[PDB]
């Protein structure tokens, strides 16, 4: 119908969302991707006469491409482009009410996934973005040429705030360059946020003190106010720490976008946890594909993002770290990349690899993300035999080792395991480390 | 190429990048001072530069103030008068540095200063 | 006519003002200065009967005299006084308002410049004046006896703030008093100004502590709007750094006031760049000559001021240096001092030096305006074939030279190169600045 | 050299300058065209090994074409082009600071004039814009399908606050729609700014009360600091009124930007006065051309901006050029009417162009075909001229006005028949033939 | 107790001439005359603020002063600061900077700066914990006559 227009040329202020449609039977991909148009824009029952005040055809969502599945004979990417008028200037918020917000309940769809929106540089523009991001974080911290490391404490409830901040010290102390709050660490009766800031703070300063290098722990922000996160993001300007954390889809994105700009105009790095995220973007068929979440957290701000473990597919992730590290990523279907996507130098994000990785995993890890990511142990570094500073100092040998051996030319997907057990010869941690964790 | 050094060669402002000045190239600039209608005065003091111990606002710093030296040289004619008294600084405080300042009594402020004596050995 | 009064005293609290005038063939002096004094006060089309509720004698401009300029037959210097009651207290913005806001596209003319105010100290008294000004800045830096020395950090655009701030170091620590932001650096994608603040005041301390020699780097808090400006101000507080930058034409007058006051209360020194000067006083025969420019800054506030390269009209620069920097100043024609101006007691400005200046021209600058002013380099330091520090030395090194030389009743004029060939024998940085640079 | 690049092709994103260039003799077109580039940009008298620890090709200005100009001898239009992140997103004051800071000064120029920019949307977007503009002006006031009327109030200075304020009621209740503060007229001894905007305050609600339609007055907020101008249209807001007003190029554009988002913040229409214009846009072979100081402004914020007199002042095809540029979305290029670049706003607002100085009721048709519906009309003696006093004068403006609405809307041409059109009005209307009688046409 | 001196009169030097000095120049003096062996030294009464010795310049090196002083003879040092000024907003500014130097000690002139003022002052420094010198500049303007006027001792009581 009138909303299905394939040979629309989008505009290079369109917003574009590619939706991987799933039609009820009898119901042709060109009138689901023209329901999907007209359902997330100006479609709506029954004419109405103040249509006649104004001209519709200037805010209509139009399907302009449509395209088959492979593997599947009824499933249909359906190509959207949106006007850059529907949208209120800075706000993602707004920008996911307009496109997400009514079209998956639509009756004549069985399933609806968005895998990708092209966000344009007029668009773009109106947002701060990372509050430091990629290269600003890399020169205050005065950190070049590896990958961060960091450890989450554990267990993420049970500790008082002084035994909490104890291990955050042995961690730091012996080479992690950051400590992490769990995602659930908020505030709670037996350890309440004040309390956890200041033994945190007394352990980063203590082991940067005895190492020399620069430390940090995620102080955790999250709360169930807007005034309740900023007055913690506040103690810890007030500390001086270097580093706060939020939880941006359980806290929101109204509120994540204000602690972005509280980091901002203060001077801290703000780490992003990605909790709650596979509700939304686990399965196949229906919801919104983590490259989205990725592409709107950059927007909102943040310096870090849980980008996953890599150890879900190579290539899409490949495909969504690109989306968040560089300025210029062209449209590449391999990586999940469905549309070119310039970022007219809006900082990069540091992705965050974590859950379940050990020693063994460094090569791997090293070589997949490279030098901008932050590798995240939890369990990797808290389940050393010898403590948690012999399993920083673990980690933190075996990630040298990897990248001396890689910045040599050698080959790390094929010599890793040779450069881990070469290492183990003087580093009796990383020995150590080698025989409880098996590969 | 050489390196500019990072260390023993602290400076004391004006006239401090030069090599020291001989006695003949210091009496040429207290008669700079005397023509100019200037009053000569010597200062001293133990700690060579400035630093930041009591406050860091904008605009504070410490040890901007040295020790006075007797009092100025009202009506000094005389250059060696001048170069005299440092070496009677020389004698009483044998580690510390002396400068000489100068008094504008017309725009009503210190006008002039410069090193005149650097402990050997700091 | 009625607006030409040739036989006019002007009174002790009028504003003067010299306009350089070029009628249209036809229009006599008389009535093109009459032209003038009526457009730039009370003259209006037709009459009104609300005159008749006032005196509007009272309140009209008069030109009262004119005289011929040198060279031309058909342009004029027409002499206009206006009354004291007609100004706003305080406000640069109202006087220039006043005076230059209709007149220059009156169609009897083919051309207009405004040459020369006379400021009356009645209305001078009611602005505050430089935050500091000469005196007061030597003693808060602890700096007397020669020109003070800066260097612009170039490329203006392409670091990080960190290698920005980088370069700040080196220049300092080799003997420059400061470093400066470009008037182009304010906030921008690859270097956002908190972050610059950040680096620059690390560089600053680390130069200070290293010589033992205040430093000090002009951050530029020219910005959008006046929340942002103060904004930038406010931080630079925060780090108790000495000095702070504005663009006051391209800023403004009302965000410059605001500033000087700021900087005031605040005990920060304001350093002032002068971008977009020349589109209003390049011309000789149309706009503002730069000396109603500076008047107009020493009185909105700034304890220094751009004031050229003299590397344009020796005697001109004198001039206007002059109304800048001293307390009384005496009508000169061939300076360009078309009144006698009294600033009873308001600090002077002193005037900053720019513009592809190198050890070279260091005995012509010191003899031209002497100890109170700041030589500007920005290529004569970055340029050097050792780097930075060394191009600072070399640079150091050749004024005091040139100040050693002068005091020992030498002249500079004369025996500048012998001066400075005299220190090439000691001075290995300044052997190498010679021989790139030729003259 | 290096700096020249014939072939560029221009970004999407990339600010553009047209440029009137008149080199010294014997500098060729292509040398100062680089130069202008070069120091509009990156330009460095000597090379420094900083330039290796980035890529200046990145934030080179880059001059893309140049051609000779018809009219004269040794004058080139010079077109540059600046990439987007050489500038502060939402700072006017950067943007002429980066692209006209440095460069009039150049030694190798005998005179340069900025003559248009072309602000691209990616750019534009980091900007408010008018607090209100056009069509929400309109909607405010329930004014529509006419031309605005206004008068400024004169003498400037001389008054009382109350007999300002008593000129203002009487030009208010007579038909006009506003009444201004004259450019100069800031807080001054004999009329403080507090007491004038009680005054007119009371005139304006006064007048409003009788007349049955919104009225306003345009209340000087321009000041020597911030605090001031702000503390000024506080109290504007205090008292309910519709209208306030700055003077955006003595005042400056940090100020005038603070002062939009505070109308934006608070509901106030942003008159804006170009006191000093022609300082900078006279000549035509120096300066900057009105229409760029137009389009800052449309950046920076107004929801008025004063646009000439275009009546016996400039050329009617320039006028007509940036008035569009002002008002409209979209505007094609048009070297004809001086529209050096095609300017994309995206649906930033527009801003109600103003006519003043030196126009009464024999005017009226030739300023309702040029400008058409979306202007302000501005009269000062026009109105405090008329032989029988303010709100007679005023009357006779709307009614001239009404007239030529009326007539323009019925099909005929007013360039051809105003003087019948309002020779047939002074027939019912005894103010307008008392006006008709004294001025002329 | 809080300036720790026991068993003798306090001693001072008022910083001459009044007017004619540099912020700088006069906190010379000030460090000159406190390491002598002098507890305070003080402003003129006329030193307020002026075109060529404005007061937030006086504060600055009238601190470095004190401070220098202090370190140099092992005694606690002050400077009576004036905070006396023309409105209520300008001489809290004044205490308002001296609290921020951590000075010990300010200045007002009670008659010329007013009662309804001295009595706003006095609340900020036991707020702040200054000590607040006062001086009588005009007194016997009123209190010299025998025959008219007031005695000092009323004003005294006042104070
Ligand atoms: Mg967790
Ligand atoms: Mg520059
Ligand atoms: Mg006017
Ligand atoms: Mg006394």
């Amino acid at each position: 119908l009138t909303y299905y227009t394939p040979e629309y040329e989008t505009k290079d202020t369109d917003i574009l969302a590619a939706f991987r449609v799933s039609p009820q039977p009898g119901v042709p991909p060109e009138e689901a991707g023209a329901a999907v148009a007209a359902e997330s824009s100006t479609g709506t029952w029954t004419t109405v006469w103040t249509d006649g005040l104004t001209s519709l055809d200037r805010y209509k969502g139009r399907c302009y491409h449509i395209e088959p599945v492979a593997g599947e004979d009824s499933q249909w990417i359906c190509y959207v482009a949106y006007p850059l008028d529907l949208f209120e200037e800075g706000s993602v918020t707004n920008m996911f009410t307009s496109i997400v917000g009514n079209v998956f309940g639509f009756k004549a769809l069985r399933a609806l996934r968005l895998e990708d929106l092209r966000i344009p540089p007029t668009y773009s523009k109106t947002f701060q973005g990372p509050p430091h991001g990629i290269q600003v974080e890399r020169d205050k911290l005065n950190k070049y040429g590896r990958p961060l490391l960091g450890c989450t404490i554990k267990p993420k409830l049970g500790l008082s705030a002084k035994n909490y901040g104890r291990a955050c010290y042995e961690c730091l102390r012996g080479g992690l360059d950051f400590t992490k709050d769990d995602e659930n660490v908020n505030s709670q009766p037996f350890m309440r946020w004040r309390d956890r800031f200041v033994f945190c703070a007394e352990a980063i300063y203590k082991s940067q003190a005895e190492t020399g290098e620069i430390k940090g722990h995620y102080l955790n922000a999250t709360a169930g106010t807007c005034e309740e996160m900023i007055k913690r993001a506040v103690f810890a300007r007030e500390l001086g720490v270097p580093i706060v954390m939020h939880d941006y889809l359980t806290g929101g994105f109204t509120a994540n976008t204000t602690l972005a700009h509280y980091c901002r105009d203060n001077g801290l790095l703000l780490h992003i946890h990605r909790a709650m995220h596979a509700v939304i973007d686990r399965q196949k068929n229906h919801g919104m594909h983590f490259r989205v979440l990725a592409k709107a957290l950059r927007m909102s701000g943040g310096d870090h993002i849980h980008s996953g473990t890599v150890v879900g597919e190579r290539e899409m992730t490949l495909g969504f770290v690109d989306l968040l590290r560089d300025d210029f990523i062209e449209k590449d279907r391999a990586r999940g990349i469905f549309f070119t996507q310039d970022w007219v130098s809006m900082p990069g994000v540091i992705p965050v690899a974590s859950g379940g990785i050990h020693v063994w995993h460094m090569p791997a890890l090293t070589e997949i993300f490279g030098d901008d990511s932050v590798l995240q142990f939890g369990g990797g570094t808290l389940g050393h035999p010898w403590g948690n500073a012999p399993g920083a100092a673990a980690n933190r040998v075996a990630l040298e080792a990897c990248v001396q051996a890689r910045n040599e030319g050698r080959d790390l997907a094929r010599e890793g395991n040779e450069i881990i057990r070469a290492a183990c010869k003087w580093s009796p941690e990383l020995a150590a480390a080698c025989e409880v964790w098996k590969a | 190429m050489q390196v500019w050094p990072i260390e023993g060669i602290k400076k004391f402002e004006t006239l401090s990048y030069l090599p020291p000045l001989s006695t003949e190239a210091l009496l040429k600039q207290v008669d700079y001072l005397i023509r100019s209608k200037w009053v000569p005065c010597l200062e001293f003091s133990k700690v060579g530069f400035i630093f930041r111990e009591h406050n860091a606002s904008p605009g504070y710093y410490d040890g901007r103030y040295w020790t006075m030296w007797k009092l100025p040289m009202f009506g000094c004619t005389d250059a060696t008068q001048v170069i005299n008294e440092v070496e009677e600084v020389k004698k009483e405080y044998p580690d510390a540095y002396v400068r000489i300042i100068g008094f504008d009594n017309m725009r009503q402020v210190q006008c002039v200063s410069f090193i005149a004596f650097k402990p050997p050995g700091c």
